[PDB]
């Protein structure tokens, strides 16, 4: 999982 | 000296410059600073120097995402793609963007915030047995004269890739990619009309960062059994 680079792509 | 009209491409050149120049400060209009941390000899690794370059990969790959996101249609791709992307390619970016900043008279290199380390620091930072290599990309790098209309339409053109694996729309990808490319070749022609080999040779770049990142990737495994802690969680997740 990519905690860090979803939560910084859906904003 | 006559090139004929291309409005469409002019303006997506335009986006991507203002977006790489907003996400990542040009040599010269930044205030570059030194360390002494083992500036002489060669080390395994200088902890201070690891501390501070994780520090400013980390951002920087923060920069990354955002200029990704900047990116005309990226934010239309589906989030497992953006992600996929940005994983297979930041690394490429992030070796490309710390090359265009080398200094070949005092052979050095200069980070976001102005932190500039000569080869031997770059290589106790972290860089370790990359180090050349790096350094010999930087400095065939030189030559081509990019300025950040180049290197952020390359860094793009890197980064909205089709043929990555596992894509959920390859297709929507290469798409994508096809103005980016037109866009280099004729901004390319624009500033050179004379060499109608800069394209290619251009392009060529990225297959070079590419046997540079995929090293990288090993040096992560390495660099995971010098320091005391854990790798920090977004080089954990680019590189994982
Ligand atoms: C090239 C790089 C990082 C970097 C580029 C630009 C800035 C800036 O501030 O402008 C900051 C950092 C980098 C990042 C991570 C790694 C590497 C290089 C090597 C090639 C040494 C392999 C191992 C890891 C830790 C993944």
């Amino acid at each position: 999982r990519h905690k860090i680079l979803h939560r910084l792509l859906q904003e | 000296e006559s090139y004929e009209m291309t409005a469409e491409l002019d303006d997506l050149t335009e986006k991507i410059r203002k977006a790489h120049q907003e996400t990542f400060p040009s040599l010269c209009q930044l205030g570059k600073y030194t360390t002494n941390s083992s500036a002489d000899h060669r080390v395994r690794l200088d902890l201070g120097l690891w501390d501070k370059f994780s520090e400013l990969a980390t951002k920087c790959i923060i920069k990354i995402v955002e200029f990704a996101k900047r990116l005309p249609g990226f934010t239309g791709l589906t989030i497992a793609d953006q992600i996929t992307l940005l994983k297979a390619a930041c690394l490429d970016i992030l070796i490309l963007r710390i090359c265009t900043r080398y200094t070949p008279e005092q052979d050095t290199m200069t980070f976001s915030d102005g932190l500039t380390l000569n080869r031997t620091q770059m290589h106790n930072a972290g860089f370790g047995p990359l180090t050349d290599l790096v350094f010999t990309f930087a400095n065939q790098l030189l030559p081509l004269e990019m300025d950040d209309t180049e290197t952020g339409l390359l860094s793009a053109i890197c980064l909205i890739c089709g043929d990555r694996q596992d894509l959920e729309e390859p297709t929507k990808v290469d798409k994508l990619q096809e103005p980016l490319l037109e866009a280099l070749k004729i901004y390319i022609r624009k500033r050179r009309p004379s060499k109608p080999h800069m394209f290619p040779k251009i392009l060529m770049k990225i297959t070079d960062l590419r046997s540079i990142s995929a090293k990288g990737a090993e040096r992560v495994i390495t660099l995971k059994m010098e320091i005391p802690g854990s790798m920090p969680p977004l080089i954990q997740e680019m590189l994982e």
